[PDB]
């Protein structure tokens, strides 16, 4: 960890 | 076999082309080999995984996924539906938090876990374990990815999904695993995925279909979503004794689709995972 899971994305 | 009107992931790593929609692969379906999920756990009840999957180790307070991630990444390894194995043996680790978190001495300790607890396993055709996490450079945690990969176990590792390059990031800067990016359905670099020379293959990581917590089904994004595919595709081709633990990544590479990706910056491999099913 330091990288994902949120669930409201990024582009 | 042929899955009709697959996920297009499934249906890509079949094909020389994108745009089809048809999964072929071989009966066998990975069947004999067993491969570690290391996140956020997995819903192991879920019906897709008929039973094969199992929680052997956790780190929080309890073995349940309780984000999904988990879940996700494990159907895309081995699920009925979703999954590149369908025959494959499911063994999760949670080493990620329910808000999919977690601190470097403990993704640590999973992966050297996973490199024991594979001698006390029944997985005649061999062992993958695929991390579909990261974050910043550490030379410890890329360490304990070439102790796992040495072990006998193939790794496979997310690059990252910060469309930078991935020798800043752990553990997919450890050249000696299998470090993956992530395309689209029309065969570009996915916007998000890292590149870089450490990169060993792309497979497919936006808009992935598999299974999530509760029983569901949800698309989700990422170079989390890529790393799956290449896990299962090397569990799929160690059961047909094409390859080993050792040699998996290399022998991807070398048998993969060739240039057909777009958006590649220069310096960065350009294949992507193949099976190279023929009937
Ligand atoms: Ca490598």
């Amino acid at each position: 960890k330091l990288k994902l899971l949120v669930v409201i994305r990024l582009k | 076999a042929a899955q009709t009107n697959a996920p297009w992931g499934l249906a890509r790593i079949s094909s020389t082309s994108p745009g089809t929609s048809t999964y072929y692969y071989d009966e066998s379906a990975g069947q004999g080999s067993c491969v570690y999920v290391i996140d956020t756990g997995i819903e192991a009840s879920h019906p897709e995984f008929e039973g094969r999957a199992q929680m052997v180790k956790t780190y929080y307070y309890s073995s349940r996924d309780g984000n999904g991630h988990g879940t996700h990444c494990a159907g895309t390894v081995g699920s009925r539906t979703y999954g590149v194995a369908k025959k494959t043996q499911l063994f999760g680790v949670k080493v990620l938090d329910d808000n999919g978190s977690g601190q470097y001495s403990t993704i640590i300790a999973g992966m050297d876990f996973v490199a024991s607890d594979k001698n006390n396993r029944n997985c005649p055709k061999g062992v993958v374990a695929s991390l579909s996490l990261g974050g910043g450079y550490s030379s410890s945690v890329n360490s304990a990815a070439a102790r796992l990969q040495s072990s006998g176990v193939m790794v496979a590792v997310a690059a990252g999904n910060n469309n930078a390059d991935a020798r800043n990031y752990s553990p997919a800067s450890e050249p000696s695993v299998c470090t993956v990016g992530a395309s689209d359905r029309y065969d570009r670099r996915s916007s998000f995925s890292n590149y870089g020379s450490v990169l060993d293959i792309f497979g497919p990581g936006t808009d992935i279909l598999s299974t999530w917590i509760g029983g569901s089904t949800r698309s989700i994004s990422g170079t989390s979503m890529a790393t799956p595919h290449v896990a299962g595709l090397a569990a799929y081709l160690m059961t047909l004794g094409k390859t080993t633990a050792a040699s998996a990544c290399r022998y991807i590479a070398d048998t993969a689709n060739k240039g057909d990706l777009s958006n590649i910056p220069f310096g960065t491999v350009n294949l992507l995972a193949y099976n190279n099913y023929q009937a």
